[PDB]
């Protein structure tokens, strides 16, 4: 199952000024790019375009032409309609579908950072915890059939007979698997006496992966899971482990992850790789982090 | 107005002498509207491809940096980030073993 | 129902009109137009409601202004020679609906403003022994500016029936750009009712011009707006 | 501009067909108003397509749309006298409370059609002083075209018509006055006149 999401950012600065910028990610693979200084939405994956035929494409991508500017042009108005609300306005759009032959499709907005705004069913909708001055542009947006309509088709129909397309298209660069690099380092811990130990992996795909520190046979419950930074389109991540200066020894940061098939990454703290490489490294310790 | 983190990694294990890829990681911030520069010794370095911005399930906005270099002992690699929500640049330093 | 008051206006270049617009529909958004020949609408200012005001795509020279839902009126601070035109009130809840039209002229120099000379003329003997009809002939000239609306009246009553009327008034003078105008109007009735003694008629030129708030200092007459009337009687 | 009318003017014979046409380039376009304006008045609202390919009728009135080309059309079939009015093309942008663009219009003229026409020129005389005349050229057909004076002492206005509503009579009118020597006789000498025009002695 794929999570497929539209992610659409619009700046207001004043009467005059506004950009609107757009992603589009597949799982967690980015496959368009739409800029404000763009006329066309940009290909990102050499299969991005999915199992749709050019006239197909031409006549969504027209779609969504008209959309950018009709939208920009609605939103300016909408203020001139409230002194209540004023400039400078953050639109966020979040749009898109779950694959499960089931989806559940979706269209999120978000005004100033909070979520606010939905689609559901045949129309625009507010929010439980929403403020009540975004009611009367509801009621204004919901008196338009003809773009309800077309919304309407984009999210019950168009958006699986697309993305099961997508799925389809790029099974090998989903597929794709990597193999992860790791590497031991230490920092003084936060406390006295104490030392943290950084492993990191670096350059694997898919996303999941499991990292421990480990005795032997013992898994070491200190150990701490960073949060996944991404590199191209690779993963970056580290598990910290907090010791007593004088425990360091005995220690081994292992890494599982499918791309191996059972055969795993295990890093000796204080073996000859490790005293080695460690040593490759070395630098004047300015400016290190407080 | 969020106040955006930073984060500096490499892409291989870093090894003096040898050409690597500086990651930088700007997050959870908001607006969008932010200004990122990659630092050797000060003197901005010029050729930084940056990411598509985007945002996470919190709504706020994140993008990626990335410059290629090579590490040694003595030269000094910082991400400086100007914000609106920081009256001075944010200015973080890259620590090979944090 | 949409109304607009006044429905014409001459103004003095650099003086200050208003043309106030209304609705009793409840409506919400109500727009102001220009109609300028080979032109069609353009918007001058818009309102989204109460207390409201939005420049359109022509609103320099205009100021909109909006202090009940009701109403919405039109500011002009110094009125220039280039805003003659013939101007429009809208409202919407989109279904637009348009009001009956503002002519408004705005001259330089009030010393050219003149009301109409009217005359009507009878039917001829010739025509009335060679079809059973008669002809009536009305003529309101030597007046400035473009200003009038002729109707034809009977013992007291406005006729319909048996009247053509210009399409546009006939400058005087082609050859100048300040000319004065002319407009003639006809009322062809039977023979056996011209021939009529008792029956009575009565041309009705309505000319609009300064209004009793301007100044006025030339030694002939104040040229404002009235009714001048031309009248003939039937002949046995 | 945004929104072209052809054509300028469209001039039929009474008791016929009328086409008249409208040509966009708004995007995106949710429909297409088309209204009656009688000369001197407001805008009436004759009919509406909102659809990609649209058809409608009202009255006499009978409009089609095809978004596909941008593109409409007005018939009116069997056209009355109080038919004649400016035909305005209108289109708007956006399905909610948008921008309406107007076209310059189509003024349309129609012609009555006389069956037996009386070309004659009557000379007609004040109420209050004999000495002030005029000249009434009437009963045409409309084939004649009333030219302009050349001399720049005669006034003529252009044909104007009239119905006499309980006679169902129809005729054609054109008057001319000169302020200096000047005859009825040959007034409307500029013009187009009939071979069987009455001119009577005066
Ligand atoms: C599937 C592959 C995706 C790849 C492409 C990715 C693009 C990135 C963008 C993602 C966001 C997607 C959102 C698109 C919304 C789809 C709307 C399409 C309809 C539209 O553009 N309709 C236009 C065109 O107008 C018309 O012309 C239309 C002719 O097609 C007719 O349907 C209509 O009758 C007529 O009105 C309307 O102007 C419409 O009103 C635009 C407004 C859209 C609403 C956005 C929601 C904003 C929330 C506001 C609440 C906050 C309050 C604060 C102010
Ligand atoms: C964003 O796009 C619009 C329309 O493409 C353009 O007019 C505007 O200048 C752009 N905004 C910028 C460059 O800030």
């Amino acid at each position: 199952n794929y999570t497929f999401r539209c992610l659409q950012m619009s700046s207001f600065a004043n009467r005059s000024w506004s950009r609107t910028d757009s992603v589009v990610w597949l799982g967690d693979l980015q496959t368009h790019r739409w800029s404000n200084d763009s006329a066309t939405i940009s290909f990102t994956k050499p299969w991005s375009q999915g199992k749709l035929s050019n006239q197909q494409w031409e006549k969504l991508q027209h779609m969504f032409q008209v959309y950018r500017v009709s939208f920009t042009r609605d939103i300016q108005e909408l203020v001139k309609m409230m002194p209540k609300e004023d400039y400078p306005i953050e639109i966020q759009l979040s749009a898109g579908c779950e694959m499960y032959n089931a989806s559940e499709s979706f269209l999120h907005v978000a005004f100033q950072g909070k979520y606010v705004v939905r689609f559901w069913g045949t129309s625009w909708q507010t929010v439980p915890g929403a403020p009540s001055w975004l009611d009367l542009p509801i009621k204004v947006l919901n008196a338009d059939q003809g773009t309800s309509a077309t919304v309407q088709m984009l999210l019950n129909d168009t958006c699986p007979l697309f993305v099961r397309g997508l799925l389809e298209a790029g099974k090998s660069d989903l597929e794709k698997q990597e193999k992860p690099v790791a590497w031991l380092s230490s920092v003084p811990s936060s406390a006295h006496g104490h030392r943290q130990l950084v492993c990191h992996v670096s350059g694997f795909y898919p996303k999941p992966v499991w990292v421990m520190w480990m005795r032997g046979d013992q898994e070491q419950q200190g150990t701490h899971r960073g949060d996944f930074l991404p590199n191209d389109e690779t993963w970056y991540l580290q598990a910290t482990l907090d010791v007593e200066a004088g425990e360091e020894a005995g220690l081994a940061c292992r890494v599982k992850h499918s791309s191996l098939g059972g055969q795993d990454i295990i890093l000796y703290w204080g073996s000859l790789h490790h005293i080695l490489d460690a040593q490759k490294m070395v630098w004047n310790h300015r400016h290190h982090h407080h | 107005q969020k106040t955006p983190q930073i984060q500096v990694y490499s892409r291989h294990p870093p090894e003096n002498g040898k050409p690597n890829i500086l990651n930088c990681y700007v997050t959870q911030f908001h607006p969008p509207h932010i200004e990122i520069q990659m630092l050797k010794n000060g003197k901005k370095i010029p050729k930084v491809e940056m990411s598509d911005m985007s945002f996470s399930k919190d709504w706020s906005f994140y993008i990626l940096a990335h410059t290629e270099f090579t590490p040694t002992e003595t030269d000094t690699y910082a991400c400086r980030v100007k914000h609106a929500s920081m009256a001075e640049p944010k200015t973080v330093y890259w620590d090979r073993d944090m | 129902a949409v109304t607009q008051s006044p429905r014409n206006k001459v103004a003095v270049t650099g003086g200050k009109v208003t043309l106030s617009c209304n609705q009793t529909n409840n409506h919400n958004n109500m727009y102001w137009y220009r109609q300028d020949t080979g032109h069609g609408l353009r918007l001058i200012h818009y309102s989204y409601g109460a207390g409201s005001t939005e420049k359109g795509d022509i609103p320099d020279g205009y100021k909109a202004s909006r202090p009940s839902q009701e109403n919405f009126s039109l500011i002009l601070e110094l009125a220039t020679p280039s805003q003659t035109s013939v101007y429009f009130c809208a409202s919407g809840d989109a279904e637009q609906f348009f009001g009956p039209g503002t002519r408004l002229t705005v001259l330089e120099d009030l010393k050219n403003v003149f009301p109409p000379e009217v005359a009507v003329f009878e039917p001829s003997e010739a025509e009335i022994s060679h079809t059973q009809k008669a002809t009536l002939v009305c003529l309101a000239t030597g007046f400035y500016p473009d200003h009038v609306e002729l109707s034809w009246w009977v013992n007291g009553k406005e006729v319909h029936s048996g009247v053509c009327t210009d399409p546009q008034p006939l400058k005087e003078q082609p050859a100048l750009n300040d000319s004065r105008y002319a407009l003639s109007s006809r009322l062809r009735v039977s023979a056996t009712f011209w021939q009529n003694p008792r029956n009575h008629f009565r041309c009705q030129v309505q000319f609009y011009g300064l209004s009793e708030n301007d100044e006025w200092t030339q030694d002939r007459a104040k040229p404002v707006t009235q009714i001048v009337s031309a009248e003939a009687w039937g002949r046995a | 501009t945004q929104v072209e009318q052809s054509p300028q003017s469209l001039v039929v014979r009474q008791g016929e067909n009328s086409v008249l046409q409208c040509n966009y380039s708004v995007t995106p376009d949710n429909h297409l108003r088309w209204f009656k304006q009688d000369t001197g008045k407001g805008l009436v609202s004759l009919t509406v397509l909102v659809d990609q390919k649209d058809k409608t009728s009202n009255g006499r009135y009978s409009a089609t749309l095809d978004k596909d080309a941008k593109h409409s059309t007005l018939h009116i079939t069997a056209t009355l006298l109080d038919d004649t009015a400016t035909y305005i093309c209108v289109v708007g942008d956006r399905g909610s409370a948008g921008r309406l663009h107007f076209g310059a219009g189509t003024q349309l003229i129609v012609i009555p059609d006389i069956q037996n026409p009386d070309p004659a020129v009557y000379q007609l005389r004040d109420s209050k002083s004999s000495d002030k005349s005029v000249c009434l050229f009437t009963d045409f057909d409309s084939q004649t075209n009333v030219s302009q004076s050349k001399d720049s002492d005669v006034y003529i206005t252009d044909k104007c018509v009239l119905d006499m509503r309980s006679m169902d009579f129809k005729s054609n009118s054109a008057v001319a006055w000169s302020n200096k020597d000047f005859a009825c006789a040959n007034a409307f000498n500029n013009s187009i006149i009939p071979e069987d025009t009455f001119f009577p002695s005066p």
